[PDB]
């Protein structure tokens, strides 16, 4: 029961004869997840964490990379994967659901492998993903560091559907998101008018919300969406929300997820996006991995 | 990711040319990039050249078209950084550096926003 670092394995509900790349690469690389499993529970126990020094993050990257390298050379939709820990080691679970993904959590668990996760690469938004439970959570390696991007983690789901482009949003859904995170972001941010603007500059992925669907690749515009003032009180204006997508050569997801930056007597932020390390993050903040 | 050394450097006089050499431990998949950064002292980390992994597209910063030129070979998983006419302005300790771009909309490298890096290794001009 003491934290290192060891070679991971991954579980999954693949089957052999599905030709879809995920099944297809997931059969061979993974195992049978276990089916009857398995929690301890722990409290009045305080454990460490850091979701942004995480090795699990890097194993799973590096085998999402394999899966596409794989895969390009037709089928393709993401299968939830686990992650589990080998025979001498166990995966701490973080219980505390208001955890900033840093620091000590006073509320703990233990299992063996990870929950369902699906290897959906993104940019600005996170989709598929798990939800918040209560308030909206936000998470940073440095706040003060306005180059370390910020992970928010939604409470509550928007649907979205892109399909051809052009994709869609419920702008009575989107706004009540919007206020309350400028409020969580007013919380870290005092005096100051927390203004939301499309990504400034960089990569076309970067620069606009971009995802895959089907093995399409969807690049959509995002300044309307990043387009509203929040003081005080708060407000979004922009041109439902419409926001056009290119193409290359229909799917309807949850979005869960956010990644912002901020510039260095206002705090304005932007989408981020492009290292999938973080989409990663997003779902692996909760565990950590012990030798016992 | 990725394993990254750099190597190569070295200190020489101005007007002097020199080659660094970049090797992948891991594997690098089509959808890379792979790019030379540098930091000279006192000063924050630039960009200096890219080249896509698939297609070889490069991009060199400004203050450095002409002069530096940037290669790689599929076979060794390497990266190689030719500079001449060498300056001593362009003293700086070199970065190799990656990044996966599967979501790349074209073959053209960025100039920006790496992910996975080298140790660095020392360059130093002379006057
Ligand atoms: C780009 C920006 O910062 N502000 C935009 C504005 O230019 C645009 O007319 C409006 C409707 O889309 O949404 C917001
Ligand atoms: C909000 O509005 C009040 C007046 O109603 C003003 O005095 C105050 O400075 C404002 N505060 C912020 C953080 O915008
Ligand atoms: C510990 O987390 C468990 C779930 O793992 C939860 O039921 C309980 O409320 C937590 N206890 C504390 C002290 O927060
Ligand atoms: C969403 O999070 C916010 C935090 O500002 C909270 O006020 C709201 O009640 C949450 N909604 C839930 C729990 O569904
Ligand atoms: C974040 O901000 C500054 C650099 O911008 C850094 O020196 C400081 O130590 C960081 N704060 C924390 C607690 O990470
Ligand atoms: C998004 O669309 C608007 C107009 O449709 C345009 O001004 C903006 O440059 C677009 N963003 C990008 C970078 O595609
Ligand atoms: C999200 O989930 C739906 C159904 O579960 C799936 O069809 C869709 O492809 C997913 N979205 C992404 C971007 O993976
Ligand atoms: C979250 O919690 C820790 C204390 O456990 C605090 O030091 C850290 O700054 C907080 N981070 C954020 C952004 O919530």
């Amino acid at each position: 029961w003491k934290e290192a670092k060891t070679t991971l394995f991954c579980a999954s509900d693949a089957k052999a004869y599905e030709k879809e790349v995920h099944n297809v690469w997931a059969t061979h690389a993974c195992v049978p997840t276990d089916p009857n499993p398995q929690e301890m529970v722990l409290a009045n126990v305080t454990e460490n964490f850091n979701m942004w020094k995480n090795d699990m993050v890097e194993q799973m990257h590096e085998d999402i990379i394999s899966l596409w390298d794989e895969s390009l050379k037709v089928s393709f939709d993401p299968i939830p994967l686990h992650y589990c820990a080998p025979a001498g080691f166990a995966i701490l679970k973080c219980n505390n659901k208001t955890f900033n993904g840093t620091g000590p959590c006073r509320n703990v668990s233990t299992v063996q492998c990870t929950h369902g996760i699906k290897p959906v690469v993104s940019t600005q938004l996170l989709l598929n993903g798990s939800l918040a439970e209560e308030e909206i959570i936000i998470r940073s390696e440095n706040l003060t560091n306005n180059a370390k991007t910020i992970i928010v983690h939604l409470n509550e789901s928007v649907n979205i559907v892109c399909t051809r482009a052009h994709c869609n949003i419920n702008e009575s859904k989107w706004n009540n998101t919007l206020q309350k995170v400028g409020e969580e972001l007013a919380k870290h941010f005092p005096s100051k008018t927390i203004k939301f603007e499309p990504s400034s500059g960089g990569d076309l992925e970067i620069t606009t919300h971009s995802f895959n669907c089907r093995g399409e690749f969807f690049y959509c515009n995002t300044s309307d969406l990043f387009n509203g003032t929040y003081r005080n009180g708060t407000y979004n204006h922009t041109g439902t929300i419409t926001l056009q997508c290119k193409i290359k050569q229909t799917c309807n997801s949850n979005i869960t997820g956010l990644l912002l930056l901020r510039d260095g007597d206002t705090e304005t932020f932007r989408p981020g996006g492009g290292d999938m390390r973080d989409n990663w993050r997003s779902e692996l903040y909760k565990y950590k991995v012990v030798e016992i | 990711a990725v394993q990254l050394q750099e190597s190569g450097g070295g200190l020489v006089q101005a007007g002097g040319s020199l080659r660094l050499s970049c090797t992948a431990s891991g594997r690098i998949s089509s959808s890379y990039d792979m790019g030379w950064f540098r930091q000279a002292p006192g000063k924050e980390r630039e960009f200096v050249a890219a080249i896509s992994w698939s297609g070889g597209t490069t991009d060199y910063a400004d203050s450095v078209k002409g002069r530096f030129a940037i290669s790689k070979d599929n076979a060794k998983n390497a990266v190689y950084l030719q500079m001449n006419s060498l300056k001593p302005e362009d003293t700086a300790v070199y970065y190799c550096a990656a990044k996966w771009r599967p979501l790349r909309y074209s073959d053209y490298p960025s100039n920006s926003d790496y992910y996975d890096w080298g140790q660095g290794t020392q360059v130093t001009v002379s006057s």
